[PDB]
């Protein structure tokens, strides 16, 4: 079944025969028996092909090679035995192969390597021995053959490298030793490797820095990442000045010598992370071909003023997670395309810091203490796409030089109350601003080939043009405010001014009138604010919510509502007491206590942070999750509570059953107030539950409709459905006529 | 189809190459699928890891089989081989011979 | 029971260096049951002491191995291996020995 290519090359992989194929041409020069099921090669198995030149025995469960089996293969050059079950390197089986160039013995379960092994292999060039179970480096077999050029010993159980282990491999070029359990390296373990150009020590147990690598003058690639090493001392690479790449990541490092990375002329990258005991910039004299630089998580507070003028080919510069507070002048470097200064202590950006960086594309200044940026800091800076100054304390932001900026991030700068004109950022695609009102003028109706995405959204609780919204909601709010104000004033004047004796019920009615008047004053505040800023509210919300006016409006609203509810409960208690059968002074004291409680409830959100500024309505019931959950849940809890106690009380006298009249007035008051409180509580609770989805515009409209409505309604009922008021009005008219 | 792979899916072919085997990713037009082979193919060198053994491009130029990502074993016909380096002109101090195609 | 396993030198004497006896299970690796080095030094494996003994002699260059305490699991393909190139140290693996015999197969009885 062997597939013959006809070019003196034979393929026999995978057809499952357990012996050497027979009947093959005598002139063949390549033969493949991989994937087969050959376990042992009998004596003189390959004597039929004296012209063989490449042989592959991989995948076979082969675990024995006769000493004379591979004899007579003088012209063989490549021999692979990978994946097999050879328990030891075959010493007295490859002895006669005097013209072999490459030998694979990797992925076998090799435990021991006979000392006499590898004798006579005067033409070997590459050796594979990785993924084996060798406990120590075989010194004699390696010393046997001096012509080796590549060697790998990875994925093994070697723990220490003895002195002069590789003394005689003068021609070695590549040495792999990664994925091992090496933790101790002798001072002379790497002697004689004059031509070595690649050393791999990754994934080991090294804790102290290897002193041996000082004897590798031709080193070009060195890797020791994912080790235990912590200290890299000065003179680490002094003996190997041809280094190009060094891999040292995934290593817990504390201190790196100041002269560790000097005189490496062709080193092109440098990444150091976690070296927490470093406090000064490395001596980089002699290192001029650096393309990248990454010093992260250290205590460096300065950057050399000659870094830009030395590294001509610098392309990336990462200096985050340090204590850098003063920046040098970057004008020297032209190829620099990314700069990261994230999470540092920089407090100022001057116009000279970024002058002349003609190729800078990405700039990061997130999470620093910058409070002043020069107006022309980015003026002559070249074509930049990404800018990031998030989580600083910025008061103003420059405009010139940022027209071709695709991305901008300004979040976290709560003092940045200005507005960014969309004329400057004609090509911006993604924006982040501290306040949602700043992105209103930017995206317009989008949030004409704009596709501009702004991080803080304006979901009708941060209005762009009109605060109240549709015309009908503006008219009804205006009407509510007018009627509430006028009728509350009229009720107060009739009840209090024209009187000589104040019964408890009448005084309570007057107090509810006062609270409703305060609610109406809040509604008038809202109406005038909307009217003044009509179609331009995006220029007002930042000043409104983060100002004293919103605090005033929120306090007025909360105080009026709480006072009305508490006075409604006190009236329900007095009605019960009057129906039971002086205490008028006691009830006056109780009314003062209720007023004080309403005042303290209103004042409470002032010291707490993040409630009165949630919405331009200055209410503690905004859209979405309430930032101060506790305050809102308490307020609604104790409101529904007092509602249920007065409901229970009036149920009690209903069961129990002039003075008999006017009780229905208080009943209607409790009816209207409770049925108007339910929607506000329901739509404050709704955003907490993810099951119910409510459009924010409808929520805001209904809140604006029903929050102040009881203030509009109560004096209407007192003024039209109570003969008590008609008598008071007659008395007032009689007093006026006098 | 699937040969020597822990997981056999139609879309990705063999996946999660097992034990001593080397996972190789190959493409036919847009679609692609993987195989489990020991000998990494030409223009490809095998890297061994405890997780999974991978196969990667010989980033060395003008090479047909490479020992590692820096070292090359067989140089393309028409160019010279020396110290794992493939070039066209034999460096000074060495006497090249054309039959073996190496310095 | 007990049985005599004798392996002799076909040509030039094989006693000048280490000679041993190996056993191979059907289809897997040859494993070494015993070995003897010049000067009479002998090494046995884990399941060999007390039930297998080996001795050379250079009088007529021949190895011999008394086997006893017969167990069912200890039935395999037995070979005698030799090495006369000197050097190195004696061992228990197959790779070291330069010469191999055709071996004898014995089945456990009682």
């Amino acid at each position: 079944p062997c597939s013959c290519d006809g070019d003196r090359r034979v393929d026999c992989s995978g057809k499952g025969l357990t012996a050497v194929p027979e009947g093959l041409s005598a002139f063949t020069q390549a033969l493949d028996i991989s994937m087969n099921n050959i376990t042992q090669l009998p004596e003189d198995a390959f004597k039929n092909f004296p012209f063989l030149e490449e042989l592959q025995l991989a995948g076979n469960d082969l675990s024995f090679i006769h000493p004379k089996a591979l004899s007579g293969l003088k012209e063989l050059k490549v021999l692979t035995l990978q994946n097999n079950q050879l328990k030891t390197v075959p010493s007295e089986a490859i002895r006669g192969l005097s013209a072999l160039q490459s030998l694979r013995l990797d992925a076998n379960h090799i435990t021991s390597v006979p000392e006499d092994s590898f004798e006579g292999l005067v033409q070997l060039r590459h050796l594979w021995l990785d993924d084996n179970s060798l406990t120590e480096v075989p010194v004699h077999p390696l010393s046997n053959l001096p012509t080796l050029q590549a060697l790998t010993l990875a994925l093994n159980k070697i723990s220490s490298i003895p002195d002069f282990a590789f003394t005689n491999l003068s021609s070695l070029v590549v040495l792999h030793l990664h994925n091992n359990k090496i933790r101790s390296l002798s001072q002379h373990c790497f002697d004689g490797l004059d031509n070595l150009e690649t050393l791999d020590l990754n994934y080991n147990n090294l804790g102290e820095f290897p002193q041996a690598i000082k004897a590798l003058p031709s080193l070009k690639e060195l890797g020791f990442h994912s080790n235990s090493i912590s200290v890299i001392p000065d003179g680490a690479f002094d003996g190997n000045p041809l280094l190009r790449t060094i891999h040292l990541y995934d290593n817990p490092l504390s201190f790196v010598g100041n002269s560790a990375f000097h005189n490496l002329s062709d080193l092109h990258s440098l990444v150091i992370r976690g070296a927490s005991m470093v406090q000064q910039f490395p001596n980089l004299t002699g290192t001029v071909h650096l393309e990248s630089l990454t010093l992260t998580g250290t205590k460096i507070s300065s950057i050399p003023n000659n870094l830009c003028q030395e590294q001509k080919m610098l392309r990336t510069l990462d200096l985050s997670y340090n204590n850098i507070r003063d920046l040098p002048s970057f004008n020297g470097c032209h190829a620099l395309e990314e700069i990261s200064l994230q999470r540092n202590q920089i407090y100022q950006i001057k116009e000279g810091t970024f002058q002349g960086l003609i190729s800078l594309r990405i700039l990061d200044l997130s999470r620093n203490l910058i409070h002043e940026i020069h107006s022309r800091a980015f003026a002559t800076l070249g074509p930049i796409t990404n800018l990031d100054v998030s989580f600083n304390e910025l008061t103003s932001f420059p405009t010139e030089g940022l027209n071709g900026l695709n991305q901008l991030k300004l979040v976290g700068n709560f003092k940045l109350k200005e507005a960014l004109a969309a004329k400057d950022f004609v090509n911006l695609r993604s924006l982040s601003v501290p306040y949602a009102y700043q992105c209103c003028a930017f995206w317009g109706c989008d949030s004409s080939q704009i596709i501009i995405h702004c991080t803080p959204s304006t979901g009708a609780f941060k209005p762009c043009e009109y605060l109240l919204g549709s015309w009908m909601i503006r008219l009804t709010v205006w009407f509510i405010f007018l009627v509430a104000l006028f009728f509350n004033l009229l009720v107060i004047l009739t009840t209090f001014a024209s009187c000589t004796s104040l019964p408890s019920s009448k005084l309570f009615i007057g107090l509810i009138s006062v609270s409703n008047l305060f609610m109406g004053i809040y509604t008038g505040i809202l109406t005038f604010l909307d009217a003044v800023s009509w179609g331009r509210f995006a220029e007002f919300g930042i000043w409104w919510e983060t100002g004293s006016g919103c605090k005033v409006a929120g306090f007025l609203a909360v105080f009026s509502s709480e006072s009305a509810i508490f006075l409604l409960m006190l009236a329900t208690v007095e009605r019960s007491l009057s129906a039971k059968d002086n205490h008028l002074k006691q009830f006056r004291v109780a009314a003062l206590l209720a007023f004080l409680g309403a005042t303290v409830a209103g004042c409470f959100p002032l010291f707490h942070r993040g409630e009165y500024s949630a919405s331009p309505l200055c209410l503690p019931f905004p859209t979405g999750e309430t930032p101060s959950l506790g305050f809102t849940v308490t307020l609604v809890l104790l409101n529904s509570l007092a509602f249920l106690l007065m409901a229970v009380i009036y149920t009690k006298l209903y069961c129990n059953l002039s003075q008999s009249s006017m009780i229905k007035h208080v009943a209607w008051l409790i009816f209207t107030n409770c049925i108007f409180f339910c929607p506000v509580a329901f739509f404050s609770f709704a955003p907490l539950i993810t099951a119910i989805s409510i459009s924010p515009e409808i929520m805001k409209s209904v809140t604006l409709i029903f929050f102040p409505l009881p203030a509009c309604l109560n004096p209407v009922l007192y003024v039209f459905f109570n003969p008590k008021f008609k008598e008071d009005w007659k008395l007032l008219k009689r007093r006026v006529t006098k | 189809i699937c040969k020597g792979c822990l997981s056999c899916s139609k879309d990705n072919g063999c996946s999660r190459c097992q034990q001593k085997l080397f996972f190789f990713l190959r493409r036919e037009g847009m679609r692609q699928y993987g195989e489990c082979l020991h000998s990494c193919p030409s223009g490809y060198y095998g890297h061994r890891a405890p997780d999974m053994n991978r196969c990667a491009r010989c980033r060395i130029e003008n090479c047909d089989s490479c020992f590692s990502k820096d070292f090359c074993t067989k140089c393309k016909v028409g160019f010279y081989l020396h110290r794992g380096r493939c070039f066209d002109e034999c460096p000074d101090g060495f006497a090249p011979l054309d039959e073996t195609m190496e310095c | 029971g007990s049985l005599r396993l004798s392996c002799a030198a076909s040509g030039y004497t094989y006693s000048p260096y280490c000679m041993g006896w190996f056993r191979q299970a059907p289809g897997k690796a040859r494993e070494g049951v015993a070995t003897v080095d010049l000067d009479g030094s002998t090494i046995y494996a884990d399941s060999v002491k007390g039930r297998f003994t080996i001795s050379q002699d250079n009088a007529k260059n021949t190895l011999y191995l008394q086997m006893n305490s017969l167990k069912p699991e200890d039935t395999a393909m037995y070979y005698c291996a030799s090495r006369t190139r000197a050097g190195v140290t004696c061992g228990l693996n197959w790779a070291i020995f330069s010469y191999w015999g055709q071996g004898t197969q014995v089945t456990v009885s009682s």
